[PDB]
């Protein structure tokens, strides 16, 4: 998996201008179960 | 007889003497205190004692504020002897009933409010109270009907409703249709508001113990012209049933004194870590947990041991850790311990890629004070109490200072900090010669300079 | 044989 994560959300007229931030998140990939997959990016070290 | 008469004659006065200072310096913050300290001699006989004193307290004029503090006094005294709150019922309405013939309201006004409070703990009746309403209505003294019907009205209007809602036909009138002198008015205007919006509100600012702390027991009185308050009460009188008072006072007593005396956590965290792709989100996800207070510092060792276990530093635990710190102060209190406990406890379980990551990751939030760079006090570059582990360590924690900050910004804020354990202008010489040669040997020599014109002028 | 990622413990249990 990779979409179980929240996805960044901010005023997308403001995010056309100028860095907003991350001031909203917007649902993913969801289920009823209460339970959090992981992330793939979580196991794979940055290049820098 | 004549003995025992004698030796009551002087346990009266022992019962007055203890007691008697207990009520005259009563406030509402030691009332606890004054409730067992009046339990230590026998009260059954010292009723009328008590009864003075509390009449006696009520008659002082600088005793008004602490009248809610006489009242709970009462209350409890009457859940354990409900004699005190039977004549109390009659002695304070006689005593009202006689400030009022001579017009002294001050004192009419503790009273009033004594008993108002007293009827909100059920130690006296409804019955009271409205007495002494027609009393104070017959006469006119708003002032005192006012003052009684902020702290008593909203129980009077659950218990009479009918002469509840005649006294307020009856004060509405007088608002609305009297030519009002000011003080009074805008004190009868602040009891329609009161009512308006929390008739509650009259009695808010008192002691207030709750229902559990006492039991019921309410006393009424009527009062006849003929009945006077009784002047000679508190005197001695002939104890004909002494023994069995002191042994139902040893029960009492006796009942006073029996009366008065994760490894889930760790994956929940851990797994709101790994689905995470920004330090924001996990952040955010964090913070939705409401963790209690008393759990934050092992939530930041999770993130800690969490960091350890990567291959190398990430900025998702920097952001992360800032966003936590940020957003409220007992996280950065969490944070601020979790560094000292890594530097004084836990290095020595830390290898050296751990120890990498770890001094990255400090020097980091140092870095942006975060973490402020006080929290480097607690470091003593000295060969005893440091060890290889937390050297190793210190040496990635400042290289990542001087990365990010360059050296003329890290030694502007090593100097405006004082760092005596790394830094020594003072003490002992050879911590100056180990401090310079640490930070020369991680090449943060030009730091060290500045302390060597100590160290040459040691030598002479 | 049980593979290596059923094998290997979590850092949180030890």
């Amino acid at each position: 998996s990779a979409s179980h994560i929240l996805i960044p959300a901010s005023d997308l007229s403001w995010s056309k201008q100028t860095d907003t931030g991350i001031t909203h998140f917007r649902a993913g990939m969801t289920h009823e179960d209460e339970k959090l997959i992981p992330t793939i990016f979580r196991y794979i070290t940055t290049w820098e | 007889q004549d003995e025992d008469i004698k030796f009551q004659r002087e346990n009266w006065e022992m019962i007055r003497s203890h007691v008697s200072p207990i009520i005259s310096n009563l406030t509402m913050d030691n009332l606890q205190e004054s409730h067992r300290d009046l339990f230590q001699v026998n009260i059954l006989i010292g009723r009328n004692i008590i009864c003075k004193n509390v009449v006696d307290f009520t008659l002082n004029k600088q005793n008004g504020r602490l009248i809610p503090a006489l009242s709970a006094l009462i209350a409890l005294l009457n859940s354990d002897i409900p004699d005190i709150g039977e004549t109390l019922a009659k002695e304070l309405m006689l005593m009202f009933v006689q400030q009022f013939n001579r017009k002294d309201y001050v004192s009419c006004g503790n009273i009033l409010q004594c008993l108002s409070i007293l009827f909100l703990y059920d130690v006296i009746h409804e019955i009271v109270i409205l007495q002494i309403l027609l009393l104070l209505l017959e006469k006119n003294s708003l002032r005192l009907v006012i003052a009684v019907m902020k702290i008593c009205g909203w129980k009077l209007a659950l218990v009479s409703k009918k002469t509840h809602d005649m006294i307020w036909e009856k004060l509405r009138y007088i608002l609305q249709t009297q030519e009002l002198s000011s003080t009074l008015r805008e004190s009868l205007e602040t009891l329609f508001e009161i009512r308006q919006k929390d008739y509650k509100s009259g009695s808010q600012g008192l002691f207030i113990l709750d229902p559990t702390s006492y039991t019921v027991h309410t006393h009424s009185y009527i009062v006849s012209d003929e009945d006077e308050a009784n002047k000679e009460l508190g005197n001695f009188e002939k104890c004909e049933n002494f023994n069995e008072l002191t042994m139902a006072f040893d029960t009492l007593r006796q009942k006073l004194l029996i009366n008065n005396t994760d490894v889930e956590f760790k994956k929940k965290i851990y797994l709101v870590l790994k689905s995470s792709l920004s330090g924001d989100e996990a952040a955010h996800k964090l913070l939705k947990l409401k963790i209690a207070n008393n759990l934050k510092k092992s939530v930041v060792d999770i993130i800690i041991k969490s960091s350890l276990q990567e291959s190398t530093f990430s900025k998702f635990y920097s952001i992360l850790s800032e966003r936590m710190i940020t957003f409220h102060r007992s996280w950065q209190t969490a944070y601020n311990e979790t560094f000292e406990q890594n530097y004084t406890q836990d290095i020595e379980d830390y290898e050296t890629d751990q120890l990498r990551i770890l001094g990255k990751f400090w020097g980091h939030l140092i870095s942006y004070e975060f973490l402020p760079m006080d929290c480097l006090k607690i470091i003593k570059l000295t060969e005893e109490e440091s060890c290889p582990q937390g050297r190793i360590f210190i040496k990635f924690l400042f290289q990542e200072l001087v990365n990010e900050l360059g050296l003329d910004e890290l030694q502007l804020r090593l100097n405006s900090s004082k760092l005596d354990g790394m830094f020594p202008l003072e003490g002992d010489a050879e911590h100056i010669r180990y401090s310079i040669n640490f930070f020369t040997a991680i090449g943060l020599g030009l730091l060290t300079e500045d302390m060597r014109s100590r160290l040459t002028i040691i030598q002479e | 044989h049980i593979p290596r990622y059923i094998r290997n413990q979590p850092w949180y249990y030890k």
